[PDB]
């Protein structure tokens, strides 16, 4: 008995070199492979397979190889491939990716993804299903920031605030141990995972550290608080000595150094370049050649990307309005056409699309937008598709290789800088159950499901008054896994070594789920999953021209982009 | 280049399924008054005691039908439908409690149906 | 008016129905949750009218057009469904493929 | 001196012999006693009765016979009669029905229902006043139905979910032990009483058992795990030693047995048959025969209640929407037509009037609606006298005996159905005080006041910037028993005595109440209150015709409701 | 804008006047929630147009008739209450029996 | 329709420049958040209709004048941002002292 592909996909999500338009871009992502059984499909509903004694174990105790969550047929977009799979979860990690069901009759059964009395199923049929986004570069000003975050598929908040203070408002920064511990207490409330950033400032290195023992995750160096010499060089030391991240704004006004002198600060330190082409803020106009450092792991905040007709008159204002610039002030005008350029602008979406920025990022509320590191991620790649054509590496007509090299500026790669990508960043057997599950006509868009620790934390729903949940209106909800106190279960504060040894969560009395922060200083560039590009990147200081190899690196703004009018009602 | 958001350009061919097991084609009746509908993988020897068939020729074996789907008997219908085998362990536990392990031990579960009035035991 | 919380919810249903037919009116092809709330919001204010499902079922289908929505708006539309108060009280419309 | 009856139900509600139009329906109730010394009504207000040295008690501290709260001027409408009194509560308990105030100088007072310093004031004068409604069929699919319940005067939700996983939509399951664990840690914040269904499938003990041992209350039996006679069996026995119910959905397909192999499989013991109509689900055609079994405890879900003239086209779609059924596929065409049936759907509006379906339910989100239980009921029974006309029973022209049938399946008949009756589901001394007041025009549609352990949860209220709290918007609004710490002291979750004697809810930290399920074994249909009667029910399978003592059930859909488009704005 | 939370509470009240409005000029007859919306959405207004207190409660009782609005409609509303800014800040305007 | 949090909290200012535009329709002179409404809207439909940032900058200064709106009222708006998707996806507009 046969079934053809059309009729297999429109029941079980498609099979081996099957591809699939990602929303209404031109980018297709081919099934790689498949790690079913033909016939012994895992399906869930009325005289469907996962049933007593058929799909479903009726012998097996939960701790005996039986799953409390099955995702059937998922086409899975991950850095490690995009291929289909059942995805199993077991006390909020993924334990086994490969095929789900039952021994006693099916072939082909991964043998700890086993459905059983214990097991919950979610139907992955037709659907994407990626990790949860890791947004590196977030500003706490406003709680309502966390559902426009988790409705674009992001699970992970690293970064630092006490709301909307002028401190936080620029900056990623809780600073000193009162407000860290304030923050960490706030955030117990939060449907997210969260790492907070101290203040990466001083002359001494004890105000600095106890910043990392009083629970902060990461450090970042500002240009508002001075991104001095002294301040970039005393951070580096404590994070080499705590085993956490730095993140950088450096200099923008070039008060103290060059670019050469912030870079001679860092001394071949490990270091995250922040909105690394200089629009979001950096060294006028050069910064973005920290891109090219093996020692720099290197993001882009939003706004600039990609590069559109509007970008220019859009960022020329949005910094006179951010920076308070006066237009009949020569100062303040030769600042902004110093530090919005559209060459430096063009240049990033095709060193994104060489693997030369590693990373995305929103600088959410401060000078980007929580809900769009995702959705500017698949534009920026669908853009460089249309201008650059398909990469060499691209092999059957589809964009796999530039779909794995996007997918891990948001996912894996923030995971691996920020030295938490032991627990979050990627679906593989092991890690944190962190899963968003997108129908293809939304990918990137808007998520249908989002998995937080092995259950729903927001998902796109209708009426609750309905007899059944898809009537109007459908829009983003919080679920369960928010209530109460499951919210503890289902969440990660991301905290520094010595603050765990230390016990600040007793201290404070956190339930949530403690996450070490570790094997941040002994990694570069290289280590960029798919994004791993050193090179000499020469920033024309007349021309703000960029060249790479000896080549000038220039694209077209375009006049529009999908994910866009077609699914936004403002 | 009309854009369906999301749509699928599936590969050329067919896909098998259960390739490689035994196949076997019977005659099953609906000795009810009421609809009987069976899905893919229940042990076919384990359905409703009023669907009368050749039993041992349900034993070890599914319906050879894509993974979900079901064959329907209306109230007094007779139609053929063809089985596959049974994998992995080749075990059943529970449904009508007729097996209960090894699919291999043909003539406990007969006894068992035979003893219970499922209709077709030779 | 005691509102409850589904006449709360469905107010905003309404508010987008009525931004939407504003677009229409000058002249802009409607985008997905535009089209969705124009055939939501009639699908409503039938039932209220006092029609039946079986004619809200077949009128549905002729509210928006291809040419009065963007490109692949008519195939990200599988259906429409909408519950609302009609005189023999609350009953579940469902619109199949509301735009060609 | 003397009061006309019209101004004496003006100032302090109706008294005896007094009738009250229950919302725009035909129904009337006539209040049958009164607990009142006339002359001594309690009130309260400027210059009222309940005020020191007078109404109130200035002598007693609070542990001297003295009420946290007193219900003033109450028309009770319960299972144990339609009559009016003051209710006392202590200790969120119903610890008085009778007549309150202060013995120093009025008569008749109810010796422990002094109103002292302790006391505050509901004053339910002009009120109905209903037990909180018992939902034993909730799917937990997304948080926002628990103020849809609310609202139409629910107070406790018995089922299952995760959200919404596919398993949750189509089933009442938690399955397993570690979801049971994270949606008890959920309850925490749901303001409302709640128990766990665990999926009463399995061939082993264990694997069903470890459920109940982890804090599930409850066993749903769904034919989307396999309805089979194993599964049957083994949730049974399991139920038999737990001392829980289990709730069945049956094999609609007939697949493994017709109805009479699902009641072999039973064996005498007793179970809770969901949807027993069968529009909802189960042995088709004839699964409304479970409701004439004395082992049966048989619910309607309401989307069937009561048979209207959109009902079958409402029904054919939802199917096909809920089961993905395709209308070119004769299979499928045919399953919907053995499912949805004029035939049942109006002999089941019958059989709730001749007592022989004993419950209601809503089915929220998978099949029902979450805020139309206490609705529907109602319009059922509206219908039923305009039908049928006043029952045999009635006297002086009043609805009484059909209001006390109708008020026992959404409050009584659950609690004892799920062996939880000891803590709730009547206005009765020694049970909980979740509490429902009611403006007559608003009956069964809008709740005015939800009481949850003795503290307002829910209340139709206003502007909460005016003056007052009578101007727009009045809309349902959660109450200071949500908030805070007081949302665990207000409401209850409920467990199996083995998951309390393994001390569960202090291993998970649960805060809220801990009801304790029991004496579910030892019941049948003789203990469902009004609603208690045993009958042959013959569903003939060609033409799908209802006989009851060798008569045909049979009525009209109508064309219009009461509690429709006067009511709602959508 | 700098809403404040009754300010974004009463942008509803306007909304379900509109929708009220709507249905009555489709020949409707307006039911509990809808007259409500209008007489309510009515007093609001007359406070912005500077209207004095005493115009609106005699204004507020001829805005709906009983041959505006369903059966028994009149009898359910006993008073309509709104609080709106007038020149002379906050006021609570009551409309007595609104309908007969 | 897949509302996200900020595609309803934007109906809400549409809706705010619905009720500001009938209360100018009737001859009043618009308050703080009225103005502000209205020309919020305004930027809103035009990303909608497809202009530029560029265009909304300069139109947005010409939608109300000082006749139309409360003394001080132009005084107390130093600029109006607003967010909405272009066809070229979400960008920022200002408005610079919308109203002299
Ligand atoms: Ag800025
Ligand atoms: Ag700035
Ligand atoms: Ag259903
Ligand atoms: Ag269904
Ligand atoms: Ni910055
Ligand atoms: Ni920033
Ligand atoms: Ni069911
Ligand atoms: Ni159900
Ligand atoms: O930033
Ligand atoms: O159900």
């Amino acid at each position: 008995m046969k079934i053809n592909r059309q009729q297999y996909a429109e029941s079980y999500g498609p099979t081996v070199g099957d591809q699939v338009r990602l929303a209404d871009t031109d980018l297709w992502i081919e099934v790689e492979k498949d790690y079913t059984t033909y016939g012994d499909e895992a399906n869930f509903g009325g005289g469907k397979v996962l049933r007593e004694g058929m799909g479903e174990n009726g012998t097996y105790t939960r701790t005996e190889n039986v799953l409390d969550l099955l995702l059937t047929n998922a086409l899975i977009l991950d850095y490690t491939g995009i291929y289909k799979a059942d995805i199993g979860v077991k006390d909020g990690y993924i334990v086994g990716i490969g095929k789900g069901g039952n021994p006693d009759i099916m072939d082909g059964v991964t043998p700890n993804m086993i459905v059983g009395t214990a097991t919950e199923v979610i139907a992955a049929e037709g659907k994407i299903v990626t990790a949860g986004g890791i947004d590196t570069h977030v500003h706490f000003i406003n709680p309502d920031q966390v559902d426009v975050a988790l409705a674009n598929g992001i699970t992970t908040l690293f970064g630092g605030g006490t709301g909307p203070a002028e401190g936080s408002k620029a900056t990623t920064v809780t600073p000193g141990p009162w407000n860290i511990e304030k923050m960490l207490k706030s955030t117990e409330g939060l449907p997210i995972n969260v790492g907070i950033l101290g203040k990466g400032h001083g002359s001494s290195i004890a105000p600095i550290m106890e910043q990392i023992d009083a629970g902060a995750a990461g450090l970042k160096i500002h240009e508002d608080w001075g991104a001095t010499p002294a301040s970039i060089d005393r951070s580096l030391t404590v994070a080499d000595e705590a085993d956490v991240q730095v993140a950088i704004h450096s200099d923008t006004l070039n008060e103290a150094g060059f670019l050469e002198d912030t870079l001679r600060a860092i001394n071949g330190r490990v270091i995250h370049s922040f909105h690394v082409e200089g629009a979001g803020g950096g060294h006028a106009p050069d910064i973005m050649a920290m891109a090219g450092h093996p020692n720099v792991l290197p993001s882009s905040t939003n706004p600039t990307r990609p590069f559109t007709v509007n970008t220019i008159d859009e960022h020329l204002d949005m910094l006179m309005v951010c920076h308070h610039l006066k237009q009949n002030i020569p100062e303040d005008v030769a600042f902004a056409d110093s530090r919005i350029r559209p060459e430096t602008i063009a240049a990033e979406d095709i060193l994104h699309d060489l693997g030369i920025i590693s990373m995305m990022s929103t600088d959410a509320l401060a000078m980007g937008r929580a809900g769009e590191m995702v959705l500017r991620t698949w534009q920026t790649a669908d853009k460089m598709k249309k201008q650059r054509g398909p990469l060499a590496e691209e092999k059957n007509g589809s964009d796999n290789f530039r779909a794995k090299r996007y997918v891990s500026k948001y996912t894996i790669n923030p995971a691996i800088a920020q030295g938490i990508a032991h627990e979050v960043g990627s679906i593989e057997e092991g890690k944190f159950a962190d899963l968003v599950l997108w129908e293809p006509k939304f990918f990137g868009v808007k998520a249908d499901r989002v998995i937080k620790g092995g259950i729903i934390a927001y998902a796109q729903i209708g009426d609750p008054s309905a007899s059944i949940p898809t009537p109007q209106p459908v829009m983003g909800r919080r679920m369960y896994g928010t209530v109460g106190d499951l919210i503890h279960d289902t969440n990660i504060t991301f905290m520094s070594k010595s603050s765990i040894q230390q016990g600040v969560p007793a201290k404070l009395g956190l339930k949530r789920r403690i996450g070490t922060v570790k094997n941040c200083r002994n990694i570069g560039k290289k280590d960029m999953k798919w994004n791993d590009v050193t090179t000499d990147i020469d920033i024309n200081p007349e021309t703000y021209e960029v060249k790479v190899d000896g080549e000038v690196l220039t694209c077209e703004p375009v006049k529009e982009l999908p994910m866009a009018q077609r699914y936004f009602l403002f | 280049n009309y854009i369906v958001p999301g749509e699928y350009r599936v590969a050329e061919g067919e896909i098998e399924i259960n390739a490689g097991r035994e196949k076997t084609t019977i005659r099953v009746s609906n000795t009810g008054d009421r609809p009987i509908q069976v899905g893919s993988h229940i042990h076919f020897v384990e359905v409703n005691k009023e669907l009368l068939f050749d039993r041992a020729e349900g034993i070890g074996r599914r319906l050879n039908i894509p993974s979900g789907t079901a064959a329907r008997f209306e109230p007094g219908e007779e139609m053929e439908v063809e089985l596959t085998e049974l994998g992995g362990n080749r075990e059943v536990f529970g449904i009508s409690d007729l097996t209960n392990g090894s699919v291999d031990n043909k003539e406990l579960i007969l006894q068992r149906a035979k003893e219970l009035g499922y209709k077709g035991v030779e | 008016m005691h509102l409850n919380p589904a006449e709360k919810e469905k107010l905003q249903i309404f508010l987008a129905s009525e931004l939407a037919l504003k677009r229409k009116a000058r002249g802009l092809k409607l985008n997905y949750p535009e089209a969705v709330a124009i055939i939501t919001s009639f699908i409503m204010e039938g039932a209220r009218d006092g029609k039946t499902v079986a004619m809200l079922m077949e009128e549905g289908k002729h509210v928006l057009t291809r040419d009065d929505v963007m490109e692949g708006v008519p195939e990200m539309i599988d259906d429409i469904q909408a519950e609302a108060t009609f005189p023999d009280g609350t009953k579940l419309v469902t619109v199949h493929n509301p735009i060609s």
